[PDB]
């Protein structure tokens, strides 16, 4: 859920901000230490098929 | 003539005058994308059309519509050059105005509110360089033009192999530009079948029923009528005399009291003529003749009200007597013949399972989507959405055109969806073909072959983006509220972004430009491919499509095509070839009206060229241009033979118009076999640039057009004088006649300096002009790598001798003297880009700090405080370019190391050395260093140093520009003031900035003064921005990957001369590998004592037939001769007279060659310079088929005081004694392929291994072991070396214990093996046993 919450505000600022909101400018909109972005955005992504 | 053509001139042999000169070679690449991205007023292909296709998008019935206004491309984020450094994509923002209308429910249609959102950015799109290239990540890339089967109808045969019968078959296929394929095919029983795509076969008529056609109607479409009349009693028949043809009389043919035909008497043209002129409209027939005839429409009894006979049913003497008593007089029957008009459709109906429209739609829906229950709305929606949907289907323009054209229609343009008449007509044509009228086209023919390019494909991708986003729009508009949203929240970025980014990023068509070489780039950009999406595959297509087709003339190069897995699936674009308006290929020709061969050019496509009679580029016409001979060689329809004097409509434009830009660079090509010619034109693109770009000694005349049309050189935009010349930049003062009124201006060309190419070679421009020299509009200002004075130099000429030298030249291997390695002529420069990654792990962040555990002071010296190598510091393999360290906790040692560390007092570091070392064996000089820091991470010391340095350098570089430009402008103003205002001495006295405040008498000169100032301030303010932005882009942290804190890119420049093992060849396809480097002492010399550079093998020449490689040697010899002569006269400083005389002599050469030479040139300051550049040799042009001749070469030889034989006595540098018989010596242009041994050589002892299967794998670019294949195993089997094999596949590779247990014994001096079981088989044991299979090892 907390991940999705970032995937949300990521879109509003997409074309509005030019390219997109900087990796450190999201969680300001959230309520949390702002560091969570790195770890959360890292562990999340599904592993690549070893057969790729 | 021209300007830089004064510094040198190539002697051009050959007779045929150029009727049309070579166009821009990069034409296709640029034009295409120029069409893709553009604002097009109409639906012509472009982003516009792509938009207008899917747009507007409305909600499902929801009466909320989203339409499209207009789009724009904002200025690129980074320029071409910056983006090449940073490594981003060179791309422009796509800003599109969208409109969201909400219709008030309960129409008339009018909107409550339409919010027109401003331009919403969806994705950025790649841009094309002036050189026709794209930059994806800091790398120039090219999109290869695709060639495929053009949309339309296609009638094939497929005889022979099918069914073994020999009755053949006939198939038709309607292939659109997008959507499902419609196939119609026969079978041995002559039943017409139809299939969508490759799907399940169905009886043809079943499609027609889905189109709302009853049996009666189908029969009305494909069959004529035979009218029967029951008048009086006992049936009669209407008769057309042409009907009886191809048949013998079945009964007495008689009427009008005259018997025309009897029984058993076939009806010939005689009976037909008789019956024709006699005008017999009716004949009486027996009641038994209709026993076989098939009724056309239905029939019913007026009384009984029951169906007497269904449509399409065989009549009998019974049924006839049933419907004839009912009162029926007329009966319609199909006109059928098993020869002339075939009854195929009728028999098709008999196989048709369906009856009405609904049943057909059902049987179809249960075909396309088999097994799921069919529904009315389903079977309807499907069929309508297949060929009739404006959305899911189209043939485009090319498709509709070829379609109608192959159907013998009129209109060349129409709708993109099929019509009832379309499909039905196609069926009719297939039927006609089976009936014997009409031919079948072929796929290989270039008329059925289309050619796309970058633009089209880019458009297709952006289109897929638009549809995948369309689904989103219609999705959101389902539940949407009124004014709460806007055409922003709906449309995303990624759908477009990743869609186009995917294409340019990964496609078999999109690829890194092959840049080792100007010809390489330019021949890459002109290339065609039948591969990729939409095309076939290597394993798919056979030899047919690969083979050179007669239509490839003037369009495709018959010689230059890759030899390998894909042959003829690529080829190359011909020199003069052009993409047809529709996208076929068209080639230049010369229109011949009456008896004169006109110089008027004409562009004919593959189909256009067909019936015309085309003469030959090699033909003889004199004066007014009448064909000399009464019989001239010409090709007309597919074939070639001798044609009458004036039967011709056309003649070839040029001699070289058959070949390609690469194949045109081969001298004496007419003397080379096509095999080795292919090899040559293929290898010429593999030529690595040299350190000293030399010149072709033996040319063609394309060498200019290539280097010029390619971006490697830098051409002048305008003519004038050079204000400034530097190895860095070149500043030209623009001539007034050209230069625009406002802003004045002087063209400033910034030259590219030493930098990395895509091939890891070196690309560096050099000024070819001096300070204050006159230049011409469109002249070469500065050369590129491997380019000399506008001419393309892919290598260096040199003294060559053919003779076996003590076996050192044994195979195609080449033996070269030391004079070549000494002069560093064949030396090449390489630029390698190495990178250091500072990442982040859960254990801790990585540091680039210079503080490295376990390193010497010699290692620490070469680095600065920050741990980065100094610019200019020369390094070798193993040196530390960039220091790096990664945290590793708890060393976790054993008692031996516990005691060891206890005694020697060594604290085990918590960090492991991650530093980026120089690759082992390579050595070079560090030219450039880059640092990309994550945004938000503090910039290190070296980072700040680099940043500030770039800041000052940018300040100087931009300020200098402002200064030169301003001085140039003020000079123009000062020039205007003296006209009408004149004070010369009195003007420049006061401050320059004050000049602006001055006026002038009423005139247009007062306006130009206004202009000069008006533009002045522009350039004055345009500085600010150009500074500010330039500053900011240095400061901002470049975006990086997840986990990486910063990245250090080091650029290394290695210099490699040449060594044994390198591959080098000539342009004639004679390969070779330098074997030994021989001392000048041992080198065979001549009576003059001049040693020969290279000694080849004469044995390679006869078998591989390229005799051109000899001619190039001969002519070259003579050519160099003419150099030496001049070099003598210049060393003896004769005068401007003798030189002019000799030079004039050389530029004529016997009789009849188009040349046009000097005595116009300035008697001293010009000619004397030309000779000066000619002392190195006399450059000679030998056009492809128009090239030089024996006697001409021999005569030039006489002019050089060289022998006619081209052979001079030689002497061994060892014994000094003469060599029996002469030897051919001369000058041959020799390239150097990039295949240098330094890259090729590899070795490994024990390296890193693979995790999944334990097998040797290179981690460090320490190359994993060589592969031992099944054949390589069979060899050991045959030999019977058992242990060699065992160790080969066990202990040296796959055995996890074996390897180490071996290594130990290896160092111990004991050669043995304790093999055990390979991990491959063990893994297989586990894999098999994982299933319900129990596999065990037994016994003992």
């Amino acid at each position: 859920e907390t991940i999705n919450k970032l995937n949300r505000i990521s879109r509003q600022m997409l074309q509005e901000m030019g390219r997109e909101p900087t990796p450190e400018e999201l969680a300001e909109r959230m309520l949390m230490p702002e560091d969570k972005i790195r770890k959360v955005l890292k562990i999340a992504k599904e592993p690549i098929s070893m057969e790729t | 003539y021209s300007y830089t053509e004064k510094k040198r001139i190539r002697k051009d042999f050959g007779k045929r005058p150029q009727v049309l000169d070579v166009p821009y070679l990069l034409s296709i690449q640029l034009d295409s994308f120029q069409k893709f991205i553009e604002q097009d007023p109409e639906g012509q292909y472009g982003l516009e059309a792509a938009f207008r296709s899917v747009f507007p998008i409305q909600s499902y019935s929801g009466n909320s519509e989203l339409q499209y206004v207009s789009y724009r491309l904002g200025e690129p984020v980074f320029d071409v050059q910056e983006c090449q450094i940073r490594g981003v994509t060179y791309s422009a923002p796509l800003r599109v105005k969208l409109r969201l209308v909400i219709y008030e429910r309960e129409a008339p249609e009018g909107t409550v509110k339409d919010i027109k959102e401003q331009e919403v950015y969806m994705g950025e799109i790649p841009l094309m360089t002036d050189n026709g290239t794209f930059v994806i990540n800091g790398t120039e890339r090219v999109i290869v033009s695709q060639l495929h089967r053009s949309p339309g109808v296609f009638f094939d045969s497929d005889k022979g192999k099918t069914h073994s019968s020999g009755k053949v078959l006939y198939n038709a296929r309607i292939i659109p530009y997008r959507g499902s394929w419609l196939d119609f095919e026969f079978d041995p029983k002559d039943n017409l079948f139809v299939r969508i795509d490759r799907r399940r076969k169905l009886p043809a008529t079943i499609i027609l029923r889905a189109l709302n056609y009853t049996t009666e109607q189908i029969l009305d479409l494909f069959f004529e009528k035979v009218i029967f009349e029951i008048r009086d009693n006992k049936l009669q028949m209407e008769l057309v005399p042409e009907r009886l043809r191809g048949e013998t009389a079945s009964f007495d043919i008689e009427a009008n009291g005259k018997v025309y035909v009897e029984k058993g008497r076939r009806i010939t043209a005689r009976h037909i003529r008789q019956l024709e002129k006699d005008d017999v409209k009716l004949i009486e027939v027996p009641v038994e003749y209709i026993a076989g005839k098939v009724v056309a429409k239905d029939y019913i009894d007026e009384s009984t009200g029951e169906l007497i006979c269904a449509a399409n049913m065989e009549l009998s003497l019974d049924l006839l007597a049933k419907l004839s008593q009912s009162g029926h007089k007329r009966i319609e029957t199909l006109f059928t013949n098993d020869l002339d008009h075939g009854p195929y459709i009728s028999e098709t109906l008999r196989v048709d399972p369906t009856n009405d429209r609904l049943s057909a739609l059902v049987e179809i829906y249960r075909m396309m989507r088999p097994g799921e229950p069919p529904t009315r709305e389903a079977a309807e929606s499907l069929f309508e959405n297949l060929f009739f949907s404006e959305d899911r289907y189209d043939l485009s323009a090319v498709g509709r055109m070829k379609f109608n054209r192959s159907l013998l229609r009129e209109e060349i343009e129409g709708s993109g969806i099929l019509s009832k008449d379309d499909i039905i007509d196609v069926m009719k044509k297939l039927i006609d073909i089976r009936n014997g009228k009409g031919e079948v086209d072929d796929i290989d023919h270039l008329g059925n072959r289309r050619i796309r390019s970058v633009g089209e494909m880019a458009e297709n991708q952006f289109r897929v983006g638009l549809v995948r986003v369309e689904r989103a729009v219609k999705e959101r508009l389902s539940l949407g509220d009124l004014d709460t949203l806007m055409p922003q929240d709906m449309i995303n970025a990624k759908p477009i972004s990743a869609a186009v980014k995917e294409f340019f990023g990964s496609s078999q068509l999109s690829q890194f430009m092959d840049q080792n070489n100007p010809l390489s780039e330019i021949t890459h950009k002109r290339r065609i491919s039948a591969l990729g999406p939409g095309g076939l595959t290597r394993e798919r297509a056979g030899f047919e499509v690969r083979d050179v087709h007669p239509t490839h003339y003037g369009r495709v190069c018959p010689i230059e095509t890759p030899e390998g897995p894909n042959i003829g699936l690529i080829n190359s674009l011909s020199v003069y070839a052009q993409t047809n308006e529709y996208g076929f290929l068209e080639t230049p020709y010369r229109k011949v009206t009456d008896g004169v061969v006109t110089d008027e050019i004409h562009y004919l496509s593959a189909i256009e060229e067909g019936n015309y009679v085309i003469a030959q580029a090699n033909s003889n016409l004199d004066e007014e241009g009448h064909f000399v001979e009464d019989l001239v060689t010409c090709r007309s329809k597919g074939e070639s033979s001798l044609f009458s004097r004036d039967q011709v409509d056309y003649m070839d434009v040029s001699t070289q118009q058959v070949v390609s830009v690469g194949a045109s660079l081969i001298p004496f090509l007419e003397h080379d076999d096509a095999n080795r010619a292919l090899m040559g034109a293929n290898m010429q693109r593999q030529a690595v640039p040299t350190l000293r770009a030399d010149k072709p000694l033996v040319g063609t005349g394309m060498e200019r057009a290539v280097a010029v049309d390619s971006g490697v050189t830098a051409v002048a935009k305008r003519g004038g004088v050079v204000q400034y010349v530097d190895a860095s930049r070149i500043v030209i003062k623009v001539n007034e006649d050209e230069m625009y009124p406002g802003e004045a201006g002087i063209d400033i060309y910034n030259l590219t300096k030493y930098t990395r190419s895509n091939q890891n070679t070196c690309i560096n421009q050099m000024p070819c002009v001096s300070l204050g020299e006159p230049v011409e509009r469109g002249d070469v200002l500065a050369d590129g790598p491997s380019t000399d004075l506008g001419e393309l130099a892919l290598g260096q000429n040199m003294r060559v001798a053919f003779m076996p030298w003590n076996g050192y030249n044994f195979e195609d291997s080449i033996l070269v003297s030391e004079r070549v390695v000494q002069e560093d002529r064949f030396t090449t420069i390489h630029i390698q880009e190495l990178a250091c990654v500072s990442r982040d792990t859960k254990l801790g962040p990585e540091e680039i700090t210079a503080d490295i555990p376990n390193v010497g002071e010699a290692a620490l010296s070469k680095l600065d405080e920050s741990g980065i190598v100094y610019i200019g510091a020369e390094v070798t393999g193993g040196d530390i370019l960039v220091g790096k360290v990664t945290p590793k906790g708890e060393t976790q040692l054993t008692p031996e190391e516990k005691l060891l560390r206890a005694i020697f007092g060594e604290k085990a570091s918590d960090v492991k050395d991650s530093s980026l070392r120089v690759p082992n064996g390579v050595s070079g000089t560090v030219i450039d260093v880059q640092v990309f820091t994550r945004d938000g991470v503090e910039k290190d010391k070296r980072a700040l140093e680099i940043e500030e340095m770039q800041l000052k350098q940018a300040k100087k570089d931009l300020s200098e520009e402002l200064q030169i430009l301003e001085a140039g402008l003020f000079s123009r103003i000062r020039a205007v003031l003296v006209a009408g205002g004149v004070e010369a001495e009195k003007l420049d006295k006061l401050p320059r900035d004050r000049w602006l405040e001055l006026g002038l008498t009423d005139e247009e000169k007062q306006n130009q003064l206004e202009q000069l100032a008006e533009q002045y301030d522009e350039l004055k303010h345009e500085f600010e921005k150009k500074l500010e932005a330039k500053r900011r882009k240095i400061t901002q942290g470049d975006d990086l990957a997840p986990g990486v804190l910063k990245i250090v890119k080091v650029y290394l420049a290695v210099k490699r001369r040449i060594q044994p093992g390198d591959k080098m060849a000539g342009r004639h396809g004679n390969k070779g590998v330098i074997s030994k480097i021989n001392p000048i002492e041992d080198m065979p010399y001549d009576e003059n004592g001049t040693p020969v550079d290279i000694v080849l093998n004469p044995l390679g020449v006869p078998s591989r037939m390229n005799i051109g490689q000899i001619l190039e040697t001969h002519l070259g010899m003579a050519a160099k001769g003419i150099g030496d002569k001049i070099n003598a006269m210049l060393k003896q400083q004769q005068e401007v007279a003798k030189l002019r005389e000799f030079i004039q002599r050389a530029y004529d050469l016997g009789a009849d060659v188009r040349q046009k030479v000097d005595l116009s040139t300035f008697s001293d300051e010009e000619v004397m310079r030309l000779a000066e550049n000619l002392r190195k040799g006399m450059p000679i042009a030998t056009p492809v088929f128009d090239g030089a001749k024996e006697a001409e070469i021999k005569e030039l030889l006489k002019l050089g005081d060289l022998p006619t034989s081209g052979q001079i006595r030689l002497y061994d540098g060892r014994t000094g004694e003469q060599f029996e018989r002469p030897v051919t010596v001369g000058y041959m242009y020799m390239l150097k392929l990039n295949h240098l041994v330094d890259d090729k050589m590899h070795a490994r002892s024990t390296g890193s291994y693979s995790l999944v299967t334990q097998q040797p794998l290179g981690g460090k670019a320490q190359f994993g072991g060589q592969r031992f294949g099944e054949m390589e195993v069979w060899a050991l089997e045959a030999y019977g070396a058992a242990y060699t094999l065992q160790e080969m596949l066990t202990v040296k590779s796959d055995d996890v214990n074996g390897r180490t247990k071996m290594y130990k014994n290896i160092v111990d001096g004991n050669h043995q093996m304790e093999p055990g079981m390979p991990e491959s088989f063990n893994v297989l044991l586990k894999e098999i046993r994982s299933l319900g299979i129990n596999i065990e090892l037994e016994d003992e």
